[PDB]
């Protein structure tokens, strides 16, 4: 039973709301009420969309109908939960997009792909499709697509603890993100519809391969202080970020996937809220999960005795805070100058989210300690 | 952040 | 359909045999001629005895009956092939028993568990059964016993080649090792009969786990030079090996496994040359599978043109070598004093297996030449 | 060792 694309390939009527596909807040929650949440194409059209913009489909001579039927497979594999959905892979494609194409302050420049939304004249900007080859460019889209792929909707500690037959099978090691990688490389290569790569040659399918895996496989939270590091020590080195590398070029790309994967407190205030009420909808459901296990009820899942702010904050000061921090000082964050100094709206938004968080929670404290 | 890194595994 | 051990879990006809378990050269064909190929309770019997020797059933308190079914069932588990059958996993077992419980010199001791075979009294010799704890001695021992688990006869680079659905399950990362391990822990699982660590705790249960996984994925060959590397550094630092860190006792366990895996050039003749025949065999079949799928056939797995000294050197040279030459810097190889030096029979026998290797190499080179 | 290291996957 091939789960083959509607026969519309293109949808005229949303050819409106992706004009604003070149700026980071999109309102991909209205694309979604456009669409409509029964048939689930949002990612297929966002995916086609952006290929256009870059032109992969004529420089990899990329089928359209066997890239449409795979991506419409994909939708259907991702589950209705409330935050790991189809929704979320659309959002982080995007963001994936965004921060390669997007001009960058001082960025150099060295086939290459550019997008249509780029300026090339201009010298004082550049940006990392300049720097990174097309085909490692489209790896890290697909895998973007494929990052959470299959996701049940539980944390790795949860699958570890309980003794899933997820983590059985993964040793629980990385059990999310090798169940993803592994469900969406099975499905690919389950039907000869789903073969949009085959004017690749045997050597290029293996490394397109090999750099989605290890992608999907960055996007592990456990593992992203070890990612930090080695990208802090990367670029505090004095030979620098090195775009001439394999190795630097994909642990770029594995640092924007990242950042992709957890850019929803970088956005602005509404789709933040949005963000957060599903993650903690998913968290509570978890939380539900564990307490009819009969487990201890794990932090912040207990929809008895929220802690959402408090969530917030930690997860901007320790996860998302460092890595943009990071990000920023290697100088692939996208800007502007203004007159010479740099302005992100990424930086300023997850600033102006923080602040609100430390806000709730000072008043939600004081509160407490009134009554 | 105890609880977060408890969450996360780490 | 549990497939239960049994009813004699103990073979009286072997207890001759097994008096010669405190030797290095263990003629292990010679116990499967007198058990027989059809049972295949070797690895069953030769567990039991070596449990025995070091008393784990009394200190953890393990049931026999389901110890002894898990262990037929892990028999029954392994495959038929020429090489990695059960003969390899009682070898394997074999072998870690004798590197930790062995008296060597100069190894200075610190609950613990010392084998029945080994004279506390004298103060010259030590063992490693002194200095790693009794759960991190039986996960080595399980680990060993489920090192190769379930293996398909053909190597990792064949797998991931060929596209086979174990190295698309796995991401083309360590395939046979997470292979063997998830399956291995899979059945343990899977019958309340094989749970022979009921009387463990919940965090001992995890621990050990941990431990048997970690062992287990050590015996991949494609790291073998990431741990040879590691345990050089450690062992080069003025601080060397800790016994009483986790991390240290860990890695020591490792290089056991890894060093037992590949003990089979480190043996006497007759033993080295079976295995030899053996994996020979193996590499044949799988190139003559390579044949029939039209890949090209790897090198040394072409029967029509045989390389087996070459392979042999190579592997002694490259693997073997530098794996013993390590684990003897660090002080751990068994031996005795001779009267002070140290003698080793695993050296002296891997020297002298290397150097018949050149000089069947050396005489084969003169007769092609002279043609 | 070439041919060892390609059968390893080195
Ligand atoms: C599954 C990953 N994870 C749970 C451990 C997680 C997912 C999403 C968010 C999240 N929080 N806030 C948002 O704004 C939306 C996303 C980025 C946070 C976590 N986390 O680590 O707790
Ligand atoms: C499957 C591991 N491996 C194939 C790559 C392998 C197994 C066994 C032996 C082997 N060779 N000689 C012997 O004496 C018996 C064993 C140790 C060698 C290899 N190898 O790396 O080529
Ligand atoms: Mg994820
Ligand atoms: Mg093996
Ligand atoms: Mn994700
Ligand atoms: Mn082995």
């Amino acid at each position: 039973k091939p789960i083959l694309a509607p026969e519309p390939l293109v949808m005229d009527n949303l050819d409106s709301i992706m004009e604003q596909l070149n700026t980071w807040n999109f309102p991909i929650f209205d694309l979604v009420e456009n669409i409509g949440r029964k048939c689930g194409r949002i990612l297929s059209q966002v995916s086609y969309r952006l290929f256009e913009d870059m032109g992969l489909f004529e420089a990899f001579k990329i089928p359209i109908r066997e890239f449409m039927n795979y991506f419409h497979a994909l939708e259907i594999g991702y589950r209705d939960i409330p935050y790991h959905n189809r929704i979320h892979a659309t959002d982080v494609l995007h963001a994936v997009w965004y921060l390669t194409t997007q001009p960058i302050p001082g960025l150099s420049t060295v086939g290459y792909v550019f997008s249509k939304t780029y300026n090339v004249t201009d010298d004082k900007y550049g940006c990392l499709s300049g720097n990174i080859p097309a085909l490692e460019l489209m790896a890290l889209y697909v895998a973007a697509a494929m990052h959470d792929y299959d996701h049940p909707g539980r944390t790795n500690a949860f699958l570890v603890a309980t003794s899933a037959p997820q983590a059985v099978l993964y040793n629980d090691r990385s059990v999310l993100e090798n169940h993803h990688a592994a469900a969406a490389w099975n499905l690919f290569m389950s039907r000869p519809e789903y073969n949009f790569l085959i004017n690749l040659d045997h050597v290029e399918f293996k490394h397109f391969r090999f750099l989605v895996i290890e992608a999907i496989l960055a996007t592990d939270l456990k593992k992203h202080f070890d990612f930090v590091a080695k990208f802090n020590g990367k670029v505090n080195d004095d030979v620098g970020i090195d775009w001439t590398n394999e190795n630097d070029r994909l642990l770029v790309c594995q640092m924007c996937i990242k950042l992709a994967d957890i850019n929803g407190p970088a956005k602005c205030k509404e789709l933040h809220l949005q963000w957060t009420d599903g993650i903690v909808n998913e968290f509570y459901e978890q939380g539900d999960e564990e307490a009819s296990l009969g487990l201890p009820i794990s932090p912040f899942m207990d929809r008895s005795a929220p802690q959402l702010a408090n969530l917030q904050e930690s997860f901007i000061s320790h996860i998302v805070g460092p890595l943009c921090n990071s990000y920023d000082s290697a100088g692939l964050m996208p800007g502007k100058w203004v007159e010479r100094k740099i302005y992100c709206q990424i930086t300023q938004h997850l600033l102006q989210n923080h602040k609100m968080w430390k806000k709730v929670i000072e008043e939600e404290q004081r509160l407490a300690g009134i009554e | 952040a105890e609880n977060l890194y408890q969450i996360i595994g780490i």
